[PDB]
């Protein structure tokens, strides 16, 4: 029994988003980055998770450089930098963390944002339709620390684990191909039966 | 009710106090002071009005659902309407 | 009774919505709860002129058919049922006390199978079995109060899961009645 | 059962009168009574061989029909049931163990409305609610004792309020049984 | 406070009417009663999809003057307050929320003379005493309850008793405000 838990269900850090600097890049945080993980997580209506966030930091060629980056995590709410220089990155309110890529990746831990007692990722009217307000967890901005450009180009993995995993109200899991990171419409015309067939 | 004992369906009979326009439709008429009958389990159904005295209320009766019967069974019914008074009914001043 | 997620509405009259005439070509319908009461009534009234709004549900379905009618029917409460498009227009998303007609009652209008609404509060119509299903649903909700106009809780959705079948001279439409009754309502701030 | 004025008759087996075959044109029926006893029985050569006589009755009426016929039934006994024609007959006025037809069941031959008959000692037959209709009637006169073969005491009316209706195939007449025993009867006076 | 007739209402806020601008030409104004409130609120509401009606009022009339205006307001409530032209309009029988005008202050429109209004429950307005006049009347009528939107109980007349009076650049309007708040309110027969 101890096997099915939630918190056994939901763990195993994943892949959500990877970022590529070839100086600066935005990634709003979203859980469905992890391409198997929309499915799983849709089976339930309401959840309450904390998440871990672990930044892996490298060349495209996996190649280790002496470096500085500053991630920066902007809560909810709060404007996104537009450039390089903008005065959002000296903002204290937006926590950051400054690492080498040679230390051992960053991990940091964001609680609860949304302000009501679940995140809910069905909404059934309107704040257009089905967009569910408060559901925004924050948003994760990369830069490499200097005001000159970065003599290498690198590559960001963002690797998120849910702890603490609360659900409520199961539904139906989805059996169609998802189309829209926000809606759930199919594809009407080319509707698939739910599993394989046979011949009697 | 006087169908036949396969014979199943609903009817709303709805009563209207005084001063009160007859209902445009059902939808107006279920809001008020009703009965929704079905005759497929009970067979005689009982609306009392609730005071009179000598503009007088309406009572009219609606289509809940349409009447759905078995094959072999009479396709139209009658319904036989038995009215009385209760205990506090008085009246005055005998006239001929 | 069938009581939803085991728990009773906590902290207010059977309104009769219109007949629905089940067929052999009718797929299902579904109702939005509570905008199906919204523009009907005296609840209703309040619900149009008050910003949030709380309140329970006891959702009864009938069917009157005979013995030579045969059919089944799946009745059955999904909180925060959001319709999926092959976006939707706002009479599809929130029909009044008139439902709508789902074209694909396989993936139900939201692109998930129709085989597994039993985990869902439910119950079954069988017209060799019984004719009355009812189902007592409490707030489901985020918030301990929400939009009434904006927000719909949750969808009642009505599919014949086996088509009606009769002989040639018995009547070949079946009406569905339900009766719903508000409880343990609550509101607030009066505009 | 009814019990005839809340009296039970005071101070001896059944009787099977003919069948009357209920159809779609049948009008009504009535017996006169204790005249439908007097020309049948050993009841019947008490009556015609005595001078006075008291008694009361326990009227059973049972109508045999399916769950695919309908119609209702108002039994009632009307005391001192008087005809009125458009003289009546001898036949018409008192008729034997098989009854009469009605032929204007609105004013029930006496020009009294059949709407106000259920102020009498009634009882519905209704087909699809109880094929059965058992009245237990009193003796009801201004002297203690009268002559059975020259006044009647009471009329006992079948008439049918809905029209028997039937599909194309089923039975097009309905039997109607009346059971009649006297009770607590009572003679006087050997001629 | 002055209770009416020396009886509370027996067996619900505050609303105010438009304030009323008392002139050196001023006559005089009337109120019906409860047609006063009928138009407006939820109190209103109640009287126009409903049958009967029954309630109590507490009025309350508020003068805001200065210490150089000069006059006096007599308040009364007329059960029964009848309108005797020199039949009248539906406007000046029934006036709404916004009262009418007398053209006859001395009979009253009715035809009684204004020296004899102290019999019935009132109060004076003197603007050198006082600027308050409350009055707290029951349901007074033949009935236990009555048409709401067909029959006034009593119309509320203030009228200037003496003329207003002031110094050239004081303020020439001096506003008259009602408060009247429903007490015992009873409705039945929903319509």
């Amino acid at each position: 029994t101890a096997e099915t838990t939630l918190d056994s269900f939901f763990s195993r850090a994943g892949l959500v988003g990877e970022i590529d600097l070839p100086g600066y890049a935005n990634w709003d945080i979203d859980i469905t980055g992890y391409a198997q993980m929309r499915r799983k997580v849709e089976l339930f209506t309401y959840m309450r998770f904390d998440a871990e966030f672990t930044f892996v930091a490298c060349t495209p060629t996996g190649e280790v450089v002496p470096q500085l980056l500053q991630y920066m995590f902007v809560p909810p709410g709060a404007p996104k930098p537009d450039s390089r220089e903008s005065l959002a990155w000296q903002t204290a309110t937006n926590p950051s963390v400054f690492v080498k890529l040679s230390d051992p990746p960053a991990q940091v831990s964001v609680p609860f944002m949304s302000p009501a007692s679940a995140y809910q990722w069905f909404y059934d009217g309107y704040p257009e339709y089905g967009a569910m307000p408060n559901n925004m967890m924050g948003t994760f901005s990369v830069r490499t620390v200097g005001t000159s450009k970065s003599k290498y180009p690198l590559v960001v993995r963002i690797y998120m684990r849910m702890k603490h995993v609360r659900a409520w109200i199961p539904r139906p899991m989805r059996n169609q191909n998802y189309l829209f990171k926000a809606n759930p419409n199919y594809a009407g015309n080319s509707i698939k039966p739910t599993g394989a067939s046979r011949t009697a | 009710f006087t169908g036949s004992f396969m014979a199943t369906g609903k009817m709303l009979i709805a009563y209207t106090p005084p001063g009160g326009p007859l209902p445009k439709d059902r939808a107006t008429a279920m809001l008020g002071t009703h009965v929704i009958w079905d005759f497929g389990l009970q067979s005689s159904v009982t609306l009392v009005i609730p005071w009179i005295s000598n503009t007088t209320g309406l009572v009219s009766i609606w289509y809940q659902t349409n009447y759905v019967v078995p094959i072999g069974a009479p396709n139209t019914a009658y319904i036989i309407a038995l009215a009385a008074a209760q205990k506090n009914f008085t009246m005055k001043l005998c006239k001929d | 009774i069938i009581v939803g997620y085991g728990e009773w509405p906590s902290y207010n009259r059977f309104y009769t919505l219109d007949t629905k005439l089940w067929e052999k070509s009718s797929k299902g319908w579904y109702w939005k709860f509570p905008d199906v009461l919204t523009e009907t009534g005296v609840f209703g009234q309040n619900a149009q002129f008050h910003y949030l709004y709380r309140s329970g549900f006891c959702i009864h379905v009938q069917c009157n058919a005979s013995k030579f009618h045969q059919g089944a029917l799946l009745v059955a409460v999904l909180p925060e049922y959001v319709i999926g498009t092959v976006h939707p227009p706002y009479k599809q998303t929130q029909p009044g006390a008139d439902g709508f007609e789902l074209q694909h009652p396989y993936v139900l209008d939201a692109g998930i199978p129709i085989s597994q609404l039993t985990v869902c509060p439910h119950q079954w119509i069988n017209l060799r079995t019984n004719n009355c299903a009812t189902i007592i649903v409490p707030y489901i909700n985020a918030l301990p109060f929400d939009s009434a106009l904006n927000h719909c809780n949750f969808g009642l959705l009505v599919v014949p899961i086996s088509p009606l079948d009769y002989d040639q001279g018995a009547t070949p439409v079946i009406p569905i009645t339900i009766t719903l009754a508000p409880m343990c309502s609550e509101f607030a701030g009066l505009r």
